[PDB]
């Protein structure tokens, strides 16, 4: 169907560096090639068309090129807000085809996380369940370890976590971990702690509470 | 402003059929063709087909020739796409975009499952001395035990966006989802500003507004 092989699948660049993505046509597309930028949670956005034309508003940092079968998208002074997934597209013949996509991630300076912990709400407790939330805000690199400790005993099998996409402004990440117990088990302990380990910390950071108010 | 607004059932049973819609505004609906694109989270984009809101002419992708059926409604300036014999592989996000793909809608999420929907419970993550940092305080809402995704979360009706982190939902062993939405605000105005998370889960008709207050 005239496939567009797009490389690389992933890229890690620093602000100001030059990035280039390539799409090689399976057949041959004169110049009907476009590029879209898809920021986290957003829908694709037209960046380039006709292989080298830039849609309105699109900054000069983005330049397209190539003809026949090989096409490239180049982003010069890489900015933070340029982090996203990029897709090339062939619209010379039907069916319209899209390249596989390239995820452009930003490399930045090390930033330790700020750690917060939230005891379960009274509304939840009255419902028979207790969830404790540990927040790791704005850190870099994304790798981080969270360990739940109740009365100084390491927990296992009772927590879930998710990490945000990279932030388009400060290129950091944030993480949320939830320790869920039954209101019964939660009442058999007094010290709930969240122990955090990360590259920006010289040793484990612990945030905890007892059960006041 | 040119605007494409998609909408439709986000939870549908396997083997069933669902009709998605795209309401266009800000331009002559009948003067531009409409495309429908498919996207599976973290995966690539696929062109489903297109239609001429003027004639009714349709051009489909051989792949979805038998899965989708596009149509339009001139009076309401809206295009529709119906998917039949749904299977787990039809679960994805669907977009509608103008002929020149210069304008795209926000997209509609479809989850093909025989499991029944479940609305979330919304609990406050109250600001306190344990959620304080450099003069700032983190607070938020815990949205737990809902099916299927997605659940939209806004703060103060969209007036509060800075410092907001609405985390990807996690899957609990029970098969239900949970997610947290947090925000960092000034510690000095905790006594004068009001923070409310607005949670919406369409499949369960859930619409909640939970005011988050300091732990006292």
């Amino acid at each position: 169907e005239l496939v567009m092989t797009q490389t690389p699948k992933f890229m890690s660049t620093t602000v100001g560096d030059r990035v280039s993505i390539t799409c090689k046509a399976s057949q041959n597309v004169g110049t009907p090639v476009a590029w879209y930028q898809q920021k986290p949670g957003q829908s694709p956005k037209l960046l380039i068309y006709s292989a080298s034309n830039r849609y309105t508003g699109v900054p000069d940092r983005f330049t397209g090129s190539g003809s026949g079968t090989d096409f490239t998208l180049t982003i010069s002074n890489m900015q933070s807000e340029d982090l996203a997934d990029y897709f090339c597209q062939q619209y010379s013949s039907y069916p319209l085809t899209f390249g596989g996509g390239t995820k452009v991630e930003i490399k930045r300076t090390v930033a330790a996380p700020s750690v917060f912990i939230f005891p379960p709400s009274d509304e939840q407790l009255k419902s028979g369940t207790a969830s404790v939330v540990c927040l790791l805000n704005n850190f870099y690199p994304r790798e981080a370890k969270v360990q739940w400790k109740v009365d100084n005993a390491l927990q296992s099998g009772n927590s879930q976590e998710s990490v945000t996409e990279q932030d388009s402004k400060d290129s950091t990440y944030s993480l949320s971990s939830t320790l869920t117990l039954s209101k019964a088990d939660y009442e058999k302990h007094k010290v709930y702690a969240c122990e955090v380990t990360h590259q920006g910390l010289s040793s484990p950071v612990t945030k905890s509470f007892n059960r006041g108010e | 402003q040119v605007q494409l607004l998609e909408s439709g059932a986000e939870l549908v049973k396997p083997g069933a059929s669902v009709k998605l819609s795209c309401k266009a505004s800000g331009y002559t609906f009948t003067s531009y063709w409409m495309h429908w694109v498919k996207q599976r989270p973290g995966r690539g984009l696929e062109w489903i087909g297109m239609i001429d809101p003027n004639s009714g002419g349709t051009k489909y992708n051989e792949k979805f020739k038998s899965k989708a059926t596009l149509t339009v409604d001139k009076p309401s300036n809206t295009a529709y796409m119906q998917l039949s014999s749904l299977t787990s592989e039809d679960s994805a996000v669907y977009y509608c975009t103008r002929r020149d793909m210069d304008y795209w809608g926000a997209g509609t999420t479809v989850t093909v499952s025989s499991a029944s929907t479940k609305g979330p419970s919304v609990f406050p993550l109250a600001p306190s001395s344990k959620s304080t940092s450099g003069g700032t305080a983190a607070l938020g809402c815990l949205v737990k035990d809902y099916f299927p995704e997605p659940v939209t979360v806004s703060w103060n009706s969209g007036a509060l966006t800075s410092g907001v982190h609405t985390f990807p939902a996690v899957l609990q062993s029970s098969g239900l989802y949970s997610l947290s939405s947090v925000v960092t605000v000034p510690s000095s105005s905790l006594g004068t500003q009001t923070y409310i998370c607005n949670v919406n889960h369409k499949p369960s008709n859930t619409k909640v507004d939970k005011k988050v207050e300091p732990k006292s």
